RNA sequence: GGCCCAUUCGGGUCUUGUAAUUGGAAUGAGUACAAUGUAAAUACCUUAACGAGGAACAAUUGGAGGGCAAGUCUGGUGCCAG
């Protein structure tokens, strides 16, 4: 087990860089919800802020900063889905990315373009969120496309990123069980410092 | 994986006709002749010791 | 054309009932077609179509045969008494839903 | 199954080449599986020879082993001796599979035609359609390998290609 | 989770039915659910055996006693009204509950081993049995381990079988549980291994206790009918 | 001694398995199952009926009224009869004709009623194996079977069809093909007092049908040559025999399981058994059956054996080696082609090429004590089975049937102690499957009826 | 013309090839009627309809060796060597 201990203790070592993020009052972590036009986003930002702050925030606009932890607060904003320019800007400044994927349609070039722009400008943390799981009667094809989306997402982010599965929308927004443990995934993310 | 071994066995048993002389099944029709030549100088037989 | 075979027919006077095992035979058909099977069972035995019932269907591999469990009643009222409520929901007339809470 | 001792010597490679080509096998795992359990069989029969005559183990397990080997069909009815179990080998075992047997009975034109007939379900031993090619038919199921009655090579209704061509030629 | 006496197949379930309290003990009885449902199979599940218990077909010991876990112990004559089912259940030779079918003149009574005779209160002689039928006034010569015959319409003792050397005895208990033949030997010790010993096909010998044995008749004439093979 | 050690160790083994008559002998599970047996219904079809008609020596034999009604049909093949609880009979030929008879006029020859003749008109216009739904026979009808209730006769042959005809008009009500290329039917038997037919088809297959529902019940597989004969009684068991695999199987048809019975007579041990002090030998092909009762049956072989088999013994209980004689050897003017009788006698090799007659028809009267065997020896034989059911014995012969006997069965008359039967036997000059038969010695294509009495 | 052997010269052998055309059969993944199963639903089992030519309905991984330019670089006893 000594060779295992050496080969595992080796991959703790990384390039020692500075942090430059304070520990007393850190800024609210910028969460960017990124999707092609027609999936999640609004409904998703509304559901997350309703679970987080007990406040029905109908008709969102702009960045939305809420407190979601004892010391972690975070800022919600949404890219306009047609603009590559706003896509590029929030790729360059976002810290967490909720990557909306229409799981019925599949992968799409807007989320692929965001993934490549982020990968070249300093890849932030990415949690993929696959919606539209109303495929057919076939729970078999639900599971098949589930696995295929997870593997294709794993080739674009590190192998072992989190793809999250949202069920159908019920009464204007998502199921609060799913949004509860989605916020449980957002609450532990352990951000690492970028360079730019 | 199956068609590859079907077509590398057909290649192998076409190469086997080159090294040995393969029993093809006997005389087909009328004995036409040797069809390829008769060498009177070559003896392809294994001598002892 | 489906084919029917009853085997091991016993009588239960305590439950006012006659029960047996049902070899159902459908060469080049899909399966048992349970309502049509209750029709065929109710005409091979006496009338009592809302008092004949089958529940335990297992088709063997490759089709053709299926073994079920057949029980036929006299007196449709006492059949309604003695049969369970889920089979009554499946076949007959009863429908009471459970209160959906917690 | 289990891999052999020296898996890459040239005699073994030409061996597997001849076996896979002569029996239409897909990879090495067919040979290795059937040879692994044949190794268990004749490794047992070796010990049954190393014990003596009138040993209870030898008498009962020997006639048991040769009778169930005869009923699998790799051993003929007259050789009821225990040294023929040692003379047994791997192609005596994979001549018994259904692909080999369909081709030898002549329902197919080659072992590859036999493999695709079996995997397209045109072949039924007895009552059930068998659909895997490595089936190890027995000496009683040897003569009921025939075309399935659910199949156009039996007597059934012709398939989608034939009926679509018939419909388009009727148009 | 089952005993050995019930003849219970293992492919049945997980929870075994504990009998409720009643006449006999837990360890020497079978309830009605394990009787009717999975032994002679008048039911298929607990719901319909409760259904026929609510219909009240059972007439064990001449009373109805509608209960699922009612502990029918030794020779309680189970009576079922439809198809005049009269069942006296005794022990077989390998420990189970062999339920013999009898007729009406035999199910009109039962018998019971007397346990103790008491001068309880107000000058009343007194007798108990394995179902606890406290019936009034037997003769003074009722020793322990004799056999009363209950009336089963009223409760009175009708006949009496005296326990002595040369009586046909039934053994329910210990490693002799369920044997018949009652004569090779008599040996009353002073506190244990005390009994009358029982023959076999080759007239072998056996040891038991007094309380684990009780008389059913005479050498050739028991008025109980017994099953055979 | 190794087989002695095998027997000894097997005996010790069974003793140890027993290890792992008293006055009380009752077992709880047995008596509980007997209570369920008292509870159940249908003690009707499943009688394990033993031999309850012990009358073999009783009736007369030697003075039967034998009428050989010759008919003008080449090579009659089968015979089907009927009795309710007027009697009709049925014959069928290689000339593609079914013929209905009345037989109930017992003291005289049968009476022709109705033809039904297929021919070249009924060849299907497809040559395709599942549109074989024509209304007549175009090739070689091999077997007829009358219903036990008498609504239908059902027949079939080498055109791989089952045509079920009505009785009152001889009309084809329904056609059921056997859906494959080799599916020629060779034997048909209804189970008694029923509407269920058991056909034995040359695909090593046994098909079963319900005739009044026009449905097929179950196909059951397992012989190794063509299933040359079939037999059934009131039970849902059946007994088939395939030809050259030398085994007879009996089928629990609901369970779809079987009991096999192989032959196994060897001239080495048989000639040694005679050598302890002889022209008898091994076996060719088990050919015909009839289930005598629900525990025994009898098989007719290709070397003239008649064998009696139980339900509880693999090897047969009783044999009878030569049952119709050995054939007349080919003449010296038709063996050799030399001039002198010495060389033409040397071309007979003595006794080495004398072949026995093969029993081509066997009929056990159901549950009775007597069965009838027939071949082309010219004389039917009647045998009775002894009352201990471990042997049979030749009673007498019925010598008015010149030709091959392609079918035997009997027709009953008279009450419980006084009885008379007419034995029908289809007589041809050619075996019912192929030709193969030379030296046609005065044969005629007829119906040999005999009236036996007392 | 392909193939095989061999350090060399050479030797041994034989129906073998081709992004050549072409033909009708087969069905399986998939898409799906159902019924069965089951408290109910899933799944197994049974199963009509559609479903192949780049059968594109588009399996990988690793290895061995070339060949090319009005191209580029280095060396130096022309046109070469690398
Ligand atoms: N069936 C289904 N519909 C959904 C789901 N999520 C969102 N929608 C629908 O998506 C519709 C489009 O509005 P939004 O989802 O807010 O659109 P968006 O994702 O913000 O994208 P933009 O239109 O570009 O702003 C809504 O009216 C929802 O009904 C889901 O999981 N299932
Ligand atoms: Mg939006």
């Amino acid at each position: 087990t000594m060779q295992r201990s050496s080969d595992v203790n080796e991959r703790k070592l990384h390039v020692p860089m500075v942090d430059r993020t304070p520990e007393d009052d850190p800024p609210p972590f910028i969460v960017a919800v990124v999707g092609p036009p027609g999936t999640g986003k609004t409904t998703l930002i509304r559901s997350l802020v309703r679970r987080m702050t007990k406040s029905t925030l109908n008709d969102i606009q702009g960045p939305i900063t809420v407190v979601s932890g004892k010391h972690r607060r975070l800022t919600f904003l949404e890219c306009p889905a047609d603009d590559l320019n706003a896509m590029i800007d929030i790729a360059k400044i976002a810290d967490l990315v909720l990557l909306l994927i229409d799981g019925n349609f599949g992968f799409e070039m807007e989320t692929m373009e965001f993934l490549n722009i982020a990968q070249h400008h300093g890849m932030p943390r990415v949690l993929g969120v696959a919606t539209h799981l109303d495929l057919f009667k076939s729970q078999s094809t639900l599971r098949a496309s589930k696995k295929r989306l997870k593997h294709r997402f794993w080739t674009e982010v590190y192998q072992g990123a989190k793809l999250f599965y949202l069920s159908g929308v019920i009464n204007g927004r998502y199921p609060d069980r799913e949004i509860l443990n989605l916020s449980r995934f957002i609450s532990v993310m352990k951000f690492r410092p970028l360079k730019w | 994986s199956r068609v590859k071994k079907r077509k590398k066995y057909q290649k192998a048993q076409k190469k086997l006709k080159s090294v040995r002389a393969v029993y093809s099944g006997g005389q087909s029709g009328v004995y036409e002749g040797e069809k390829t030549g008769i060498k009177k100088g070559l003896t392809r037989s294994v001598k002892f010791k | 054309a489906v084919t029917i075979r009853t085997r091991k027919v016993i009588s239960n006077p305590l439950l006012a009932r006659k029960q047996f095992v049902v070899d159902v035979l459908h060469p080049n058909r899909a399966n048992v077609s349970k309502d049509e099977l209750r029709e065929k069972l109710a005409e091979v035995y006496k009338a009592e179509k809302d008092a004949v019932s089958v529940f335990g269907f297992r088709t063997q591999f490759g089709g053709g045969k299926s073994v079920g469990f057949g029980l036929v009643y006299n007196s449709v009222a006492e059949a309604k008494k003695f049969e369970p409520t889920y089979r009554l929901v499946r076949y007959g007339l009863a429908e009471k839903v459970e209160k959906a809470s917690r | 199954y289990s891999t052999p001792k020296r898996p890459y010597e040239s005699s073994r490679l030409d061996a597997e080449l001849k076996l896979a080509g002569e029996f239409g096998l897909k990879n090495k795992k067919e040979i290795y599986r059937i040879s692994f359990q044949l190794s268990k069989i004749r490794r047992a029969a070796r010990d049954l020879l190393t014990r003596d005559e009138k040993d209870p183990k030898r008498l009962f397990e020997g006639n048991a082993l040769i009778r169930r080997l005869v009923r699998v069909g790799v051993l003929s009815e007259d050789k009821k001796k225990l040294d023929y179990v040692l003379a047994l080998k791997v192609e005596d075992f994979l001549e018994r599979r259904l692909q080999t047997q369909v081709y030898k009975l002549g329902l197919a034109k080659s072992v590859h035609h036999a493999r695709v007939l079996i995997t397209q379900r045109h072949i039924a031993v007895g009552k059930q359609i068998v659909n895997i090619p490595s089936f190890m038919v027995r000496l009683d199921s040897e003569k009921h390998i025939d075309f399935a009655p659910t199949s156009p090579f039996g007597g059934a209704r012709p398939g989608r290609v034939a009926r679509r061509n018939a419909a388009r030629k009727a148009e | 989770a089952a005993p050995h006496h019930w003849l219970l197949d293992k492919l049945s379930g997980c929870y075994a039915p504990r009998p409720s309290a009643g006449p006999h003990k837990l360890r020497e009885s079978l309830p009605l659910i394990v009787f009717l449902r999975n032994r002679l199979k008048y039911a298929l599940n607990g719901r319909e055996v409760k259904a026929i218990l609510m219909q009240r077909h059972v007439k064990v010991d001449g009373k109805v006693r509608t209960d699922t876990t009612y502990p029918a112990g030794f020779m309680d004559v189970i009576t079922l009204d439809a198809t005049n089912e009269n069942f006296r259940l005794v022990y077989d030779v390998k420990g189970r509950f062999a339920v013999h079918r009898i007729t009406d003149e035999e199910a009109s009574y039962k018998l019971g081993k007397v346990k103790k005779v008491q001068l309880g209160k107000k000058g009343v002689p007194y007798v108990v049995t394995h179902d606890g039928r406290t019936i009034r006034y037997p003769d003074p010569n009722i020793k322990v381990n004799d056999t009363v015959k209950i009336d089963l319409a009223s409760g009175k003792i009708t006949d009496f079988i005296k326990f002595d050397a040369g009586k046909l005895v039934y053994v329910t208990g210990g490693r002799n549980l369920g044997r018949i033949g009652t004569i090779v030997h008599k040996e009353r010790h002073d506190g244990g291994f005390d009994l009358v010993h029982i023959k076999d096909s080759l007239d072998n010998t056996f040891v038991t206790r007094l309380n684990n044995v009780f008389v059913i008749g005479e050498q050739g004439k028991p008025y109980i009918s017994l099953p055979k093979g | 001694n190794p087989a002695d050690k095998r027997r000894r160790l097997a005996k010790q083994y069974l003793e140890n398995l027993k290890s792992e008559d008293e006055y009380n002998n009752f077992d709880a599970g047995d008596l509980d199952k007997d209570i369920i047996a008292s509870r159940l219904k249908e003690d009707v079809a499943e009688q394990q009926g033993r031999v309850f008609r012990y009358f073999g020596d009783k009736l007369l034999i030697s003075e039967a009224k034998q009428s050989f009604t010759r008919v003008g049909e080449n090579n009659l093949t089968c015979i089907s009869c009927f009795q309710p609880v007027r009697l009709f009979a049925y014959t069928v030929s290689k000339d593609l004709q079914l013929t209905k008879y009345d037989i109930t006029d017992f003291s005289k020859r049968p009476k022709k009623l109705k033809y039904a003749k297929g021919g070249a008109k009924y060849i299907p216009t497809s040559k395709h194996e599942y549109e074989n739904t024509t209304e007549g026979h175009y090739d070689e009808i091999l077997t007829v079977a009358a219903s036990p209730d008498g609504k239908y006769v059902v027949t079939g042959g080498r055109d791989r069809k089952l045509i079920v005809w009505s009785t009152e008009s001889l009309s084809p009500v329904k056609v059921i093909p056997t859906k494959d290329r080799r599916g020629e039917v060779l034997s048909l038997a209804f189970r008694k007092n029923s509407d269920q037919l058991y056909a034995s088809c040359a695909d090593f297959k046994i098909r079963t049908y319900s005739i009044n529902q026009f449905s097929q019940l179950e196909i059951l597989y397992g012989h190794h040559d063509i299933v040359e004969d079939i037999s059934a009684l009131a039970m849902e068991r059946c007994v088939t025999v395939g030809a050259r695999d030398r085994t007879a199987m009996l089928w629990k048809i609901p369970d779809e399981t079987r009991l096999t019975f192989r032959g196994g007579d060897e001239p080495q041990k048989l000639l040694r058994r005679w050598m302890k002090e002889p022209l008898f030998f091994c076996e060719g092909s088990i050919d015909v059956v009839s289930m005598v009762d629900d525990f025994h049956f009898i098989t007719g072989s290709d070397n003239g054996n008649i064998c009696l088999w139980s339900l509880a013994k693999k090897k047969p209980i009783f044999t009878e080696r030569i049952a119709h004689g050995i054939l007349p050897e080919p003449s010296f003017n038709d063996i050799s082609g030399e001039t002198d009788e010495e060389l033409r006698k040397r071309q007979l090799q003595g006794k080495k090429l004398l072949q026995p007659f093969w029993i081509t028809s066997l009929y056990a009267i159901p549950y009775s004590n007597v069965f009838i065997s027939g071949s082309w020896s010219g004389s039917l034989k009647v045998w009775k089975i002894s009352d201990n059911l471990r042997s049979f014995e030749l009673l007498g012969e019925l010598s008015g049937a010149k030709g091959v006997v392609t079918k035997i069965q009997v027709v009953e008359s008279g009450k419980h102690g006084k009885e008379k039967f007419r034995i029908l036997a289809s007589i041809a000059k050619e075996h019912r499957l192929g030709r193969w038969i030379a030296n046609v010695s005065g044969a005629r294509n007829g119906i040999y009826s005999a009236v036996i009495d007392q």
